[PDB]
RNA sequence: GGAUGAACCGAACGCCGGGUUAAGGCGCCCGAUGCCGACGCUCAUCAGACCCCAGAAAAGGUGUUGGUUGAUAUAGACAGCA
RNA sequence: CAUAGCGACGUCGCUUUUUGAUCCUUCGAUGUCGGCUCUUCCUAUCAUUGUGAAGCAGAAUUCACCAAGCGUUGGAUUGUU
RNA sequence: AGCUACCAUCUGUGGGAUUAUGACUGAACGCCUCUAAGUCAGAAUCCCGCCCAGGCGGAACGAUACGGCAGCGCCGCGGAGCCUCGGUUGGCCUCGGAUAGCCGGUCCCCCGCCGGGGUCCGGUGCGGAGUGCCCUUCGUCCUGGGAAACGGGGCGCGGCCGGAGAGGCGGCCGCCCCCUCGCCCGUCACGCACCGCACGUUCGUGGGGAACCUGGCGCUAAACCAUUCGUAGACGACCUGCU
């Protein structure tokens, strides 16, 4: 039979298989779409939550009743330090959906960046990229990656670069820095091209991807709180005090 | 036989060509079909809409990722038809759709090789000229298809590539003609050799 | 130098649709797809040649990994073209959409 | 009754001669049936419908196949027929057009089925004439009355799909 | 867009059936789906026949609907049908079908050798006009 | 029943030629040219004369619904000779009882945009099909003229317009404000 | 054989080989129409698809196809315009 | 003014949310009312979206269509439904 | 401090085909008609986006094991052999498509010497044909005539070009080394001719796994545990640090 009275349902199907997410970082999952009209640009950032403070502003929004009157409004902290470009990453549009089609690293890969390859870097040989930095060097190797950017050029719809944080100028405990492709977006795929060429070992501060006074989408992984029960997980109704074997469960 | 016979979706009734696939297949024969998207299936769009929605609907009450996977892309939907008309959970079956590749478009491998076509799935001659039909490609699209405009575009590619493969194929061919008309004293005692037996009228 | 057998796809036995009798198997010919043409292939010898994993005798050979299955062709089925065959031993079900040789031996032409 | 290709039959039969009649009078009918067996079957079970008559009270002294007088020549057939629809009896007239009468009541009967679901036990041919083009009154029987008739055949259907099953070229239509 | 149109005097050819591969004259039609169908001088009496097995060709013969086969035999001896119809692509079309499918081992063996020289030939004279043309200056 | 043969001859005038690419009938005529495919039709079209110009549409073996796509096709065609020829133009009176609509012509004719429909102030754009223009008459009041070469997109456009202006949720028989197809007609009225 | 099924349809049973059938079928699952099968009817934005049997009525339709009866009309029908 | 909205006398249905009728399953046991909690489903739609009709001037209301996305509550009395 | 409360605070989103419905043009049915063919607008519905998870599903890229006899990669078809899995018994290297229509060729014009038009010419039961085409296996020796001789064969080198949808492929040049043989019709004899008999004939130098010898060119790394962190945590797992 039916319920006896109607109540909406408790929580949301939309993020139904809550379980640890598969990655610390938290990745984009979907950049803005890209019009060649606009300039050249980046779409992403990463930063670090330092923690919340609240601010004093006045407002100016006619018709309101805060309309030029001074509020508190809470606000976080996000420390950014500058962006450091090491890779380009092209993608090919296939049936089957955007596949990556070639990646060329820049020479001269930053220690930090470098730690994001090892589980264990105090016990590596710090090996990595020390063969793929000689291309950049010798005549054969600087053919094949004229090559490999004019293929990108050729074939590519859109482009990434990939960007490493640098933990060096953080006041926390890692020093394994974090990697991410920011999709370049405004302008055709070769002007996006060089731009990222000549951006290849360059420092992109916060300033260039970001404005003042503009929303944006945070993007990252809630606090975690362990394995919890229905009444802290779903905030569904606690049982009466009279109930034999637990009142914080969900009774049917 | 024993080549690999490769079948261009475009023109054919859905449930026609799987039927033939199907048994294609079970025989051992190895089967590629391309241009899923090309594929009629006779009624009205609407029709056949509503079909595949009412398929959309049929979902495990307990746990839809358990439940029947409606696959999107024309390509899977002519492969689930057709596992429809295999034995697909048994070893033969299971082999038998083993044997069968699906394209949505065409690529590579396939896209520089004769295909076949299959009179007895063709809605020329399957269908009335006034009845309705509609495009698989379309209905995919609708529901829920991501990949119709990316493959339009490389459909319209290959297409540049084999007009100019075909005008190639054609000057070769007038000049063929031309050699033929050249050499007549020269050939003529073999030319009559097969026009007495049928081949070369 | 040649082929000089027949293709055929051994596509099953003959059956109900809840019965099977293994004894006799359905052959279909490459090329013969109506009945009346499958007046030429009656009585012809038929193989089934498969490779195993111990040497077995070759008459009039050296011993390989090469055996076959011997039988022939009976009478036709249906309306398609399939004919009926007669094996020593009743075809092995991993044949079903293989290969079976047929010999032309038994000449009637 | 079934049917097949129907052939029509000229069936006499009569009563057997009793001591109140010596000479019992013979009656004729056009039967068309699938063979004689059904033709004399359908006799007797019309002569019991119109005389007092019964298979066991009578006999039938003739039953031969009528050819057709003019196989060779096309002409209009009216036939007038009753038949048992699901909710009642009607009479009907209708026309066809061909060289047999046998073939056109087969045209009868296959359109009777097509278009009304009667079946051949329903239906009760009860007179078939050769009409003159003049005499047409069914409009599809009348198109045909045209000395400089004249049409093309404009979608030719592939019917050999099969032979090949398997083709490069598709089929053309236009012919 | 129709060319070929089923009247009175359009000889047809008959595709299969019992008079397969055989030229036969429309004398009259029958509702829609036949035609009172006269050969005379191609041994196919007349006779109904369904337009399903028929192929209209390009001949159409001069004389009233429904007339007797004498005055049908008279016009299709006069221009006579047997030799234009021969003369066509169509007829050596089937006659070549007909002695290829008739040809025998021996014949198949010349005419793979046959074959095997003609087109070395052609492909030879092929590459000659190739390495002709590949000799172009002009602006 | 299937009709053997149901055909239908339009007549075509002088100034005006009409070449067929299978059942596409391109339509050139002083005022410019139309274009129109019937594919979905399977009939046979014919032109005739080379001092008259006529063209025949031919429907073989049809049955009672494809026989009314001969006249339909003929109609078409007619409509086609029209414009190409002297043009359609659809006048349009806007009524209304007290708010005046206000009706602003953008770019070419192709924009139309009504400001005070029952007072409202939301504003409702309307692009005309392409091919079509639309002005306000210099003659009457409130009258909006549709001029074109294809019927089809002249009429749709003054519907889009009509449509547009809808009361909504009022009783339709008294308020009666809207744009109005007047009248339809030519140009240059030959 | 009826997908499935105590009772329906065919047929009743020792262990086998060959031939042929019944009822029922012959797109593919799945043996068999891969016949150049015949004639029509039918478009369904809940089509229809085979004893028992597994779902439907009254009443409607200017959808289409046949049929019955009556009526008008070249001494000019019907419908449009006047 | 029959049919905006209603529908007498009749008559055809659907549903299994009522109560009967039956006794096919369960008597080497299927825990028997209501409430609480919680999820899902149906539509014969109360509200909301888009609509058509009126004895729709506006406002309010009534009838009907597509439609189950979303919502449908807090209490006194009573074990109560 | 941490956890936590509409008991504080912050954030919550775009498109597409369409339903009902209202229409356009327009027959059926010389009128009308939203419908028959063809069109338009159209929504808390539907599908997708945004968002959550990420296939016995893929991609690109990095580094790829010694201070000692020690492992590995690539190159050679380099060899001689094993173990194990078997299928197959010539190839087709591609227009787009229409179906009440098509295919091929050619002169005048236009888009920067090729395509697109308009003429004209042909073919159309498709013969520039998948009912098709190509290749074709007995091998050699004498021995002539025809095709050729601007020709063929290179697991021979070097260079270049095209191809990204899954390119894993294809083509073109320059140098060198050979045969003037190989294709058709002939002359001439020979080869185990194994004495009637099956699994013969190919792909194929097949795939996969261990191992021996052989030469050349190269490389010298990570992961996990333990320890630590606490952005994490039932335990695993996860984020971290360590001359
Ligand atoms: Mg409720
Ligand atoms: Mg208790
Ligand atoms: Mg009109
Ligand atoms: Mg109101
Ligand atoms: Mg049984
Ligand atoms: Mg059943
Ligand atoms: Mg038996
Ligand atoms: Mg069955
Ligand atoms: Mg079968
Ligand atoms: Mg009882
Ligand atoms: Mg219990
Ligand atoms: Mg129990
Ligand atoms: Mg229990
Ligand atoms: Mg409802
Ligand atoms: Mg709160
Ligand atoms: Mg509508
Ligand atoms: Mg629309």
């Amino acid at each position: 039979s039916h319920r006896k009275f109607s109540a909406p349902r408790h929580g949301s199907l939309g993020f139904l298989p809550r379980k640890r997410s598969s990655r610390h970082r938290g990745k984009v999952k979907s950049f803005p779409k890209d019009d060649p009209s606009k300039p050249v640009h980046l779409t992403a950032f990463l930063g670090y939550k330092a923690g919340m403070t609240h601010i004093v502003r006045e407002v100016d929004r006619p018709g309101s009743k805060v309309n030029k009157k001074e509020v508190v409004e809470a606000v976080t902290i996000v420390e950014t330090p500058p962006m450091v470009v090491v890779g380009i990453v092209g993608y090919v549009e296939t049936p089957r959906g955007l596949r990556t089609f070639k990646t060329v690293f820049a020479e001269h890969i930053s220690d930090e960046c470098k730690r994001r390859f090892y589980k264990n870097w105090h016990k590596s040989k710090k090996k990595a990229f020390t063969k793929y930095c000689k291309k950049w060097q010798d005549e054969d190797g600087k053919k094949q990656l004229e090559k490999d950017f004019s293929s990108m050029k050729k074939y590519c719809q859109v482009i990434r670069v990939i960007a490493h944080t640098q933990m060096r100028l953080l006041p926390l405990r890692q020093k394994k820095a974090h990697l991410m492709e920011i999709q370049v977006n405004g302008g055709t795929v070769a002007e996006k091209l060089d731009w990222a060429r000549e951006r290849l070992e360059q420092q992109v501060p916060v300033n260039q991807v970001f404005g003042q006074d503009e929303m944006i989408d945070v993007i990252g992984v809630t606090k975690g709180k362990g394995y919890k029960g229905v009444t802290s997980r779903w905030h569904t109704k606690k049982l009466p005090r009279k109930t034999h074997r637990g009142l914080r469960k969900v009774a049917c | 036989e024993v080549q690999v016979l490769v079948l261009d979706g475009r023109g054919h009734l859905l449930g026609r060509l799987a039927a033939i696939v199907a048994k294609q297949v079970l025989l051992g024969r190895k089967v590629v079909v391309v241009r899923c998207e090309g594929i009629n299936i006779s009624g009205n769009f609407y029709r056949n809409k509503l079909k595949y929605l009412a398929f959309l609907r049929k979902r495990m009450n307990t746990n839809p990722s358990r439940g029947p996977y409606h696959f999107r892309a024309p390509s899977r939907i002519f492969w689930r038809t057709v596992r429809g008309m295999l034995p697909h959970k048994t070893k033969r079956g299971q082999a038998a759709l083993d044997r069968l590749k699906v394209f949505d478009g065409i690529p590579p491998p396939y896209d520089k090789k004769k295909r076949m076509v299959v009179p007895a799935a063709l809605k020329v001659v399957r269908l009335k000229p006034t009845r309705k039909f509609a495009y698989l490609g379309r209905l995919a699209h609708e529901v829920g298809w991501k990949y119709q405009a990316v493959t339009a575009t490389l459909e319209e590619k290959r297409k540049e590539k084999a007009k100019i493969h075909y005008r190639k194929k054609k000057q070769l061919m007038r000049l063929r003609k031309q050699a033929e008309k050249n050499v007549e004293k020269k050939i003529d005692k073999y030319t009559e050799v097969l026009k007495t037996h049928g081949l070369l009228v | 130098s040649g082929r000089l057998w027949s293709k055929a796809i051994f596509a099953g036995y003959k059956r109900g649709l809840r019965n099977q009798r293994e004894h006799t198997a359905l052959l279909k010919i490459e090329g013969v797809y109506a009945r009346d043409e499958t007046e030429f292939y009656l009585g012809k010898r038929c193989a089934y040649v498969y490779k195993a994993k111990n040497n077995t005798v070759t008459p009039g050979g050296k011993p390989n990994k090469t055996r076959v299955i011997w039988g022939k062709v009976t009478r036709a089925h249906g309306n398609s073209g399939m004919v009926r065959a007669k094996f020593r031993s009743n075809l092995p079900a991993k044949a079903i959409g293989h290969r079976i040789r047929v010999m032309l031996y038994p000449s009637r032409i | 009754k079934a049917s097949g290709t129907l052939r029509e039959y000229k069936v006499v039969g009569r009563c057997l001669p009793t001591p109140k009649c010596h000479t019992p009078p013979l009656y004729r009918m056009r039967i068309f049936a699938p063979n004689h067996v059904v033709a004399k079957s359908r006799f007797w079970y019309f002569v019991s419908q119109l005389k007092k008559m019964k298979k066991s009270s009578g006999e039938i002294v003739y039953c031969g196949q009528v050819f057709e007088k003019s196989p060779l020549r096309v002409k209009n057939f009216g036939i007038w027929l009753r038949y048992d629809s699901r909710s009642g009896t009607h009479n009907m007239y209708r026309e066809y057009r061909d060289l047999t009468t046998a073939g056109a009541v087969t045209q009868c009967y296959r359109d009777m089925g097509a278009r009304h679901r009667a079946r051949a036990h329903s239906i009760q041919i009860m007179k078939v004439e050769e009409i003159a083009a003049s005499k047409c009154r069914r409009p599809a029987v009348k198109q045909f009355h045209d000395s400089k008739i004249k049409f093309p055949l404009p979608h030719r259907v592939l019917r050999r799909q099969h032979k090949p099953r398997f083709t490069t070229k598709r089929p053309n239509t236009f012919f | 867009v129709f060319r070929r149109f089923v009247e009175v005097g359009r000889v047809a050819y008959v595709s299969f059936g019992p008079h397969a591969g055989k030229l036969v004259a429309i004398v009259d039609v029958i509702d829609q789906n036949r035609a009172l169908v006269d050969g005379p001088c191609t041994q196919v009496r007349r006779q109904a026949m369904p337009f399903k097995c028929m192929q209209l060709t390009d001949f159409i013969l001069k004389f009233p609907h429904s007339a007797h086969q004498k005055y049908v035999r008279q016009a299709w001896q006069k221009a006579d049908i047997n030799t234009k119809w021969a003369a066509t692509r169509w007829a050596k079309k089937i006659e070549a079908r007909e002695r290829k499918a008739k040809m025998t081992d021996f014949d198949r063996f010349k005419v793979m050798k046959a074959k095997k020289m003609r087109n070395r030939i052609i492909k030879n004279e092929v590459k000659k006009l190739q390495k002709a043309a590949l000799l172009k200056a002009s602006p | 029943m299937k009709t053997i043969l149901s055909n239908q001859t339009v007549d075509i005038p002088e100034n005006v030629d009409i070449t067929l690419k299978g059942r596409t009938v391109i339509v050139k005529g002083p005022r410019g040219t139309l274009r129109r495919d019937f594919n979905h039709i399977n009939v046979e079209l014919s032109l005739l004369g080379k001092k008259k110009k006529r063209l025949r549409v031919d429907k073989w073996w049809g049955n009672r619904k494809e026989l009314a796509t001969v006249r339909t096709i003929c109609s078409h065609v007619q409509n086609m000779i029209k414009g190409v020829t002297l043009g359609f133009r659809y006048k349009m009176r806007s009524v209304y009882a007290h708010f005046p609509i206000n009706v602003v012509i953008q770019e070419n004719g192709s924009l139309v945009e009504i400001r005070n429909f029952l007072g409202e102030k939301y504003i409702r754009r309307v692009r005309m099909r392409p091919g079509v223009a639309c002005s306000v008459s210099q003659a009457q009041k409130d009258e909006l003229i549709l001029e074109g070469n294809d019927i089809e997109l002249v009429s749709n456009s003054a519907a889009l317009i009509q449509q547009a202006t809808t009361v909504k949720n009022k009783d339709i028989r008294k308020f009666l404000d809207g744009i109005y197809v007047s009248e339809k007609g030519t140009v240059q009225q030959a």
